[PDB]
This record gives structure tokens, C-alpha cells and sequence, in this order.
RNA sequence: AAUUGAAGAGUUUGAUCAUGGCUCAGAUUGAACGCUGGCGGCAGGCCUAACACAUGCAAGUCGAACGGUAACAGGAAGAAGCUUGCUUCUUUGCUGACGAGUGGCGGACGGGUGAGUAAUGUCUGGGAAACUGCCUGAUGGAGGGGGAUAACUACUGGAAAC
RNA sequence: UAGCUAGUAGGUGGGGUAACGGCUCACCUAGGCGACGAUCCCUAGCUGGUCUGAGAGGAUGACCAGCCACACUGGAACUGAGACACGGUCCAGACUCCUACGGGAGGCAGCAGUGGGGAAUAUUGCACAAUGGGCGCAAGCCUGAUGCAGCCAUGCCGCGUGUAUGAAGAAGGCCUUCGGGUUGUAAAGUACUUUCAGCGGGGAGGAAGGGAGUAAAGUUAAUACCUUUGCUCAUUGACGUUACCCGCAGAAGAAGCACCGGCUAACUCCGUGCCAGCAGCCGCGGUAAUACGGAGGGUGCAAGCGUUAAUCGGAAUUACUGGG
């Protein structure tokens, strides 16, 4: 499981930042982006109509960082349910645990939500959960236990929380080190990058 | 002959019996005439658990079926009130 | 030459004993020729009368054997090891493939 | 409260449009092989020779059906050795039992397999000219007699089975 | 494969079966079945279902469950409620073993396991603790059913093999218009966290029952006795170093595989020179190979990846829906 690489190369081969690193600064040095990894990437793409569908599959799954297999049972689940399949797959890709913990801000990054999660820190309505695939639901407190409570890793993370927007669907709460999960994303809540139609036409083939 | 008895049909290590009306000589996981009940003895803290349609059973008795020591002492723990 | 080249203690016997004209002496001699086990010291080897047939013994031979045992050490490892080499290895029809390990 | 769904491409010709085959992108298995391989959950694991088989194990169980001691586990009685209060050792089915045996019930179930079978079969919907130990409801009898036979003893044919 | 049927088709009577019956016999009549596919041959256990498919359809019948058939080969009956009987029986045949060679014994298409077949499929395991059977009043005994473990990435699914910061845009590699670019925040360094493994502790549930003592009711001559319903006291875990929880140490123990000419997401250099070889399809290679071999870079997917075989799809390419 898990990607493991580097970073940086996701983003810049996609075009658009995945949002993967980014803790203490937003920095253009590092990133280097649109202008491709490796050898030969200086050139015009020119990309065919099959590669963008497959390019856009890429950069959904690589933000919430989730594998073929894994994420093919969320496309199953959201087909069989009633309404608009690309919504209801990034309903269930938003209602992950490691995700939950990325909104509320407990970790810097997603990859440190889910070794928090992983680590057992991350208790939810009170039982611990190993899974980060665990599926969040409508009226769920969530918090860090005791073990975890105010360690470097957490204390850092609160800081730098503070910059972001701020979600719509949880009360953030978190000045206690915990949570709470209110309702469903809706497609107006959850951002504008994705193009919805476009990533299920491809399993459609 | 007719037998009231418990059938498991539950995952490894997992036991959840089905509570059953069958012939003696079929097997634990065969042939049966119809299903009564269920009993789950792993179970949960929610209150359902053990069930039984006790017209049914009485019918049965009432027949002449005879009875397994399992599902006797799950009737005389459910009875009118446990 | 397999007794020196494997570093082996050796003994010998007359097979002939019962015929007189199967006399000891003959056999004593003729195999003292060699390089390594000549004959009639009284070391270096031990000799052996037994009947071909009957046949006679063993005491003399247990003697050869047991002085050899006596003269160099041996044992052996009597616990967490398990060892030893192949003697016949063959396939029965019944029970498989089976060995006899020394 | 409820039963939502359908993609094409390459390839005949100098080039085109048809007709038309071949091939590929999909999903999948009771799989095999190659390279590589940390742990866990759950499920599966001789499809070929219904080809042949060593060894162990897979059906027995009731003394509350009965003769019985073949046991051995005690008691009781009795005889001894003396330590006169004890072990020891013969009797005794008296007993807790129980081999072999008579008799009861089970061995037709549970389990394996796909050889044969294209209709004595199977599946679906009906029927009458029937039985049905074990299991139940209903109503009554359960009186009085006899002859065997295995076991066991006494012998004997047989290499062994018998 | 176009004609096939004498107990064949029908009736009466006798016999037979639990019971209908050419079921089986005697006698009488001449029919029966047949292109809506008889008869014969080849091939096949069937179905609830599984797999694929938008559906209609197609293919298929492992696992799970229902039913039938078979039990070394061939035939028959007995006992019994029920068998023409998998580990019952009798006889014949094949074949293996034993033998004093006259004559006897044996049937893993039960669980393990071995020979052999074959591309290829497992431990000569533990326990009646649980469910369910057999016997018994019951204790209890028996149960390779079943519950369990061992073994294999075989499949499905979950998780990990770290996280954050980090330009010196390091060293090294590769390419270069020899200006540089790229590998590459990747590394290194610094700051954090230790899941699952490893190691030491703690510790659910699967057990309801049954047994021995007691009280009351029912019971009868009776307070017996026995059965029932309460109660108390002793207990009952094969699996099991169980699930699960806590503690310790330290980034420590844990990433490979295919592909990159078009189809089809992803490029250059070097070696070889129509040779070697690649190739699913159209095709590449005969001196500047983005297709071969090697290297660098890239893309896909993950404890799996790829190839091959097998089935359906695409295929309106047997077209009923849906063609000529």
C-alpha cells in the first residue's frame, strides 16, 4: 500500500499541485511546476482524448492517495446508489477517515493523517481505528487520545491550521484536540478542480 | 422422525445457529421441513439475539416433534419472559 | 588403499582355517608385501582363525574391535543434533521412497 | 420506503466509399508457468488414471433383555504366616463391574464419487390404486404352558483361514 | 441414422406385488410408435445456480444445497420398516498377497498417505470443548460427520514497508547546442511518530448444560421412592504463547514487476548492421534503429506483476429483440 516516491514529481507531471508536501510554505522553488519531470518533459504534451480521461483518474486518486483496486470499490458503491455517480465517489472518498483528519487539521498533511490513524491517535466516537479507509458518518465526534495528546507532531500541525479556508459540512471545533462530522459534501461545498463526468466516462469503456 | 435443532450456518469462529425443524436422519446442514428461529450466542449488546415463533414451535410439539437440549433450554429461557 | 586414504584401523582373517592345506602362513605372507600393513608384528594389526562355513569365533574378532575402540575415543552429540550418511536409498511401491541412514 | 442503461480502434487501396474477415482495448477462472515476495482477515485447494495400493484410523452400542465369570476392582467368609492385628493366600457372582457369547436396536443414515445415463433419469405442475420401524393423539388387552440351542465343558480335522 | 416394434399394441382370464400395471403367464384380436423427428449413432449426471451480457441471449453446472446413479469386474438373493446393501453376504471372473502349495485371504470412486498419471493441487495432525447423529433410563461410550489446526500469494479484501522540514539545486549517473539541462525535496542533513512484525506482561467470548446436596408441589399406604419446578455448593474449552489490551526499544525488520513505433498512457543515446532477434495486429532491423540488445529518463500497477490456456463481451460477425 501507499505510494511511497517523491512528492513533487506527482504534481508537476499533472500540471496542478496535489497539495502533498505544502506544510511550512507554499514554495514556487521547490514545486517547478508545468514544466514536466524528467529528461524530455520541456516539450508541447499535445495529450489525445483517451490520455486526458486517464490523466484526470490519476489526479483525483493521487490526492486522497488511494490505489487501482482499493478505489474501483468506491466507484462500485457509487454507481449502485441512486443520483450522480461522480458525486457520489468523491462523497465517499471525502467521508474517509484519513481525509476527515486533513479537514479538521489535526495533521499537516494527508500522508501524516494517515500515519496518525495508522498509529492509533485517531479515536472516533470514542473507539480507536486502525483503518484509514473507514467510512465517516453524519454525527461523528472525532478526537485524539491521550498517548498522542500534545506531542510536537500535533502541537505543529494546530499552527499551521490556521491558514486554511475552512470546510463547510464539520464543525471544527479543536481546542481540545477534537472534532465533529455534520453532514455530507454536496458538489457546491467541494471544490472546482475535478471534472466529475469525466472520470466516470472512462470505466465506462 | 421430526426434530427441533440448531443448525449452524455461521462464519469460522463466528458460530450463528439457525434454529430448525428437520427430519433425524438428514444431516446438521441439510434438508428441513422449515426455519423457527435463530440464536446467536457470540451476539452483540443490541437486544435482538434469540428468536423464536413460538406458535410454530407449539405447533410442531403439537405434532409430535421431539425437542434438541439446546434449543429446550433456549424455550425455557425465553419463554413468556426471560 | 580405502583403509589409508579414509585414515582407518585395520584388522584382518584367515578364511581357510578348517583344510590343512590352506595353511596361515601363506595368506600372513602374501598380503605383508604392501606398503602399509605388513604382517607378524604383533602392531599395527591384530589376526584372525575363522571357519568359513561353521562358522567359529567371535571373541577374537571382538578382541580386534574392541581394542580399536579403546586405543581412539568415540562419541557422539546426544542432544539438538541429528546426523549421519546415506547407506541405500531405493522406492517402494507400497510406502514411497525410503532410505537407510546410517 | 426501493429496484437506472448500451463507447471503439487498427488492418485490403496510389488515394476513396462499401462489403467483409482477422486482430486488440473489457471482465473472469477450482488455473499453470516466469520473475519478485512482509504481515493479517476470510474463502478455496488432484479438473488428469472410475489407474493400482503399504501401514494406521473411518460403526458400533446396551448387565435397567439373559446365561456367566474370561477380566480386575473390592467386600464378606475362610485358611495361613504371627507382627494377635495385621498384611499374605485359597474359596464365594455376594458386589462396583465387565472380555467372549446369546438376544435387542443401529450397520439402508452420516461420508465419498461423476464411470454408465439423452429417459426406468432430472425439473416444473397435478393425481390415486399404497406402504411407512423410530415419533405422537385416541380406545382396550397384557391370561396360561412347552421344547430347543450357542456360550461353557469333553474330544477332534486343519499350514493358516476355518 | 427413415422406417422401427411378438410381450411389441390392445382385451379377457390365471398368477404376482405393499399397490396400479404385459409386472409375469396361458389364450384371443391385429395393432402400436413415426417427420410436432420414431429408431440408430456420437456426446452428456440433472436442477436451485455460477460466470459473462444494457437486456434479450450465450457459455457453464467447481464450491454450497436438493435429487438420482455407482461402490475391483459380472450376476443374484437373504436378513430387515427401509438395501438387491461403500468399510454386509454368496458365487463366477480379473488381479494382488499368503501358504506346509493341498487350499485360503483382499478390494482407500471413507479421512490422512504413497506409487503412477499429469503443466498442477496439501499434514501418515489435534479433540469430542461446541453443533448434529448411533446406542442407553441416565451417567457414559462411540462419531477422520463436524468443529479446529498445519501447509501453498491459489483467489478476494485490509494494512505496512515511515512522517515533516530540507537548495548545497550536493556528490554520483545520464544527456548536451558543451551555455547548460535533468535525475532531484529525491538525497544528505535537521526535527518527529512507531502502526504491523520482534521481545516481555495482562486477558473477553465461544458453556448452555450435566453432576452432587436441598426445599416445595405432583405422587401414593407414604413422610417413601420417582418425576417436575425452584435453590445452593463443586465444576465442565479441543482450538489456545486465542480474539483483544497494555508496555518496551528504535527508522529500525519489510518493493517489486511490466511497458514506452501506431493502435495505447509514457524518449534519447550507445552497441549490432535484413545478422542477432523482436512481433498481439499492421510490421521493425540491409550504418544516424524513438520497434532489436544495453544504459539513462518516463509511464502503468502493487505483494504482486506479466505471459499462456479457457469462457463470454466487443461481434447487428447466426442479426427473436437486432442482418442480408
Amino acid at each position: 500500500a501507499r505510494y511511497l516516491g517523491p512528492k513533487l514529481k506527482l504534481s508537476r507531471r499533472e500540471g496542478t499541485d496535489l497539495f502533498l508536501k505544502s506544510g511550512v510554505r507554499a514554495i514556487d522553488t521547490k514545486c517547478k511546476i508545468e514544466q514536466a519531470p524528467g529528461q524530455h518533459g520541456a516539450r508541447k504534451p499535445r495529450l489525445s482524448d483517451y490520455g486526458v480521461q486517464l490523466r484526470e483518474k490519476q489526479k483525483v486518486r493521487r490526492i486522497y492517495g488511494v490505489l487501482e483496486r482499493q478505489f474501483r470499490n468506491y466507484y462500485k458503491e457509487a454507481a449502485r446508489l441512486k443520483g450522480n455517480t461522480g458525486e457520489n465517489l468523491l462523497a465517499l472518498l471525502e467521508g474517509r477517515l484519513d481525509n476527515v483528519v486533513y479537514r479538521m487539521g489535526f495533521g499537516a498533511t494527508r500522508a501524516e493523517a494517515r500515519q496518525l490513524v495508522s498509529h492509533k491517535a485517531i479515536m472516533v466516537n470514542g473507539r480507536v481505528v486502525n483503518i484509514a479507509s473507514y467510512q465517516v458518518s453524519p454525527n461523528d465526534v472525532v478526537s485524539i487520545r491521550e498517548k498522542a495528546k500534545k506531542q510536537s507532531r500535533v502541537k505543529a500541525a494546530l499552527e499551521l491550521a490556521e491558514q486554511r479556508e475552512k470546510p463547510t459540512w464539520l464543525e471544527v471545533d479543536a481546542g481540545k484536540m477534537e472534532g465533529t462530522f455534520k453532514r455530507k459534501p454536496e458538489r457546491s461545498d467541494l471544490s472546482a478542480d475535478i471534472n466529475e463526468h469525466l472520470i466516470v466516462e472512462l470505466y465506462s469503456k | 422422525m421430526v426434530t427441533i435443532r440448531l443448525a449452524r450456518h455461521g462464519a469460522k469462529k463466528r458460530p450463528f445457529y439457525q434454529v430448525v425443524v428437520a427430519d433425524s436422519r438428514n444431516a446438521r446442514n441439510g434438508r428441513f421441513i422449515e426455519r423457527v428461529g435463530f440464536f446467536n450466542p457470540i451476539a452483540s449488546e443490541k437486544e435482538e439475539g434469540t428468536r423464536l415463533d413460538l406458535d410454530r414451535i407449539a405447533h410442531w410439539v403439537g405434532q409430535g416433534a421431539t425437542i434438541s437440549d439446546r434449543v429446550a433450554a433456549l424455550i425455557k429461557e425465553v419463554n413468556k419472559a426471560a | 588403499q580405502h583403509a589409508k586414504a579414509a585414515q582407518v584401523p585395520v584388522v584382518v582373517a584367515v578364511n581357510k582355517i578348517d583344510k590343512p592345506e590352506a595353511d596361515p602362513d601363506r595368506v600372513k605372507n602374501e598380503l605383508s608385501q604392501y606398503g602399509i600393513l605388513p604382517e607378524e608384528w604383533g602392531g599395527e594389526s591384530q589376526f584372525v582363525h575363522v571357519s568359513a562355513k561353521a562358522g567359529t569365533g567371535i571373541d577374537e574378532l571382538l578382541d580386534a574391535i574392541l581394542l580399536q575402540a579403546e586405543v581412539l575415543e568415540l562419541k557422539a552429540v546426544r542432544k539438538g543434533m541429528a546426523s549421519g550418511a546415506v547407506i541405500e536409498s531405493f522406492l517402494d511401491k507400497g510406502r514411497g521412497p525410503v532410505a537407510t541412514v546410517l
